[PDB]
């Protein structure tokens, strides 16, 4: 998400984590509409989070499912 | 060949006395401080 | 994100630099301990 708003992801994701973990637990993500602050929770960005889980849980059934394939076989053409 | 494997141990010997006296100390073995400078290390960066 | 298009690609010299002394080091590195394999030269 840095990446793609133009920000520096290196200083970025660093500049988040640090946020949240010395600070304080709080919700501050990456800008990438026009804000005058960082902090989502006073900017009011917010997305369900049944969808949010659902997304996680796809995205590890997806990495098991292709790590659990070894081989593969296509037949030929006629 | 005993005087050969002496003065080679007497050159390792004098080597670890060398390190010694430029700085008393010795330290664990086997990779031990590698293993405990690199989890504090990894602990400590967290606060950068 | 883009970078600069660097024509001229210095980095290049890096990178080359970087793969010998790995290779090194990867060939000294079977040698540590007491258990290190022997090489002939």
């Amino acid at each position: 998400l840095a990446e793609n708003s133009g920000l520096d992801p290196i200083g970025t994701l660093s500049t988040l984590k640090s946020k949240q973990l010395k600070e304080k637990i709080s919700n501050i993500g990456v800008d990438c509409l026009g804000y005058g602050s960082n902090d989502m929770k006073e900017l009011f960005v917010v997305d369900p989070f049944i969808g949010k889980k659902q997304q996680i849980l796809l995205a590890t059934q997806l990495c098991r499912m292709i790590l659990k394939i070894d081989n593969v076989i296509i037949s030929g053409k006629d | 060949m005993i005087i050969d494997e002496t003065e080679r141990s007497l050159h390792d010997a004098l080597c670890v006395i060398r390190c010694l006296v430029k700085e008393r100390g010795l330290i664990a073995g086997g990779g031990a401080p590698e293993i405990e400078i690199s989890r504090r290390l990894s602990k400590e960066a967290r606060s950068m | 994100n883009a970078t600069f298009k660097n024509k001229e690609k210095p980095q290049e010299v890096r990178k080359a630099n970087i793969i010998a002394a790995r290779s090194v080091a990867d060939a000294i590195r079977t040698s540590l301990g007491p258990k290190g394999m022997d090489k002939m030269i």
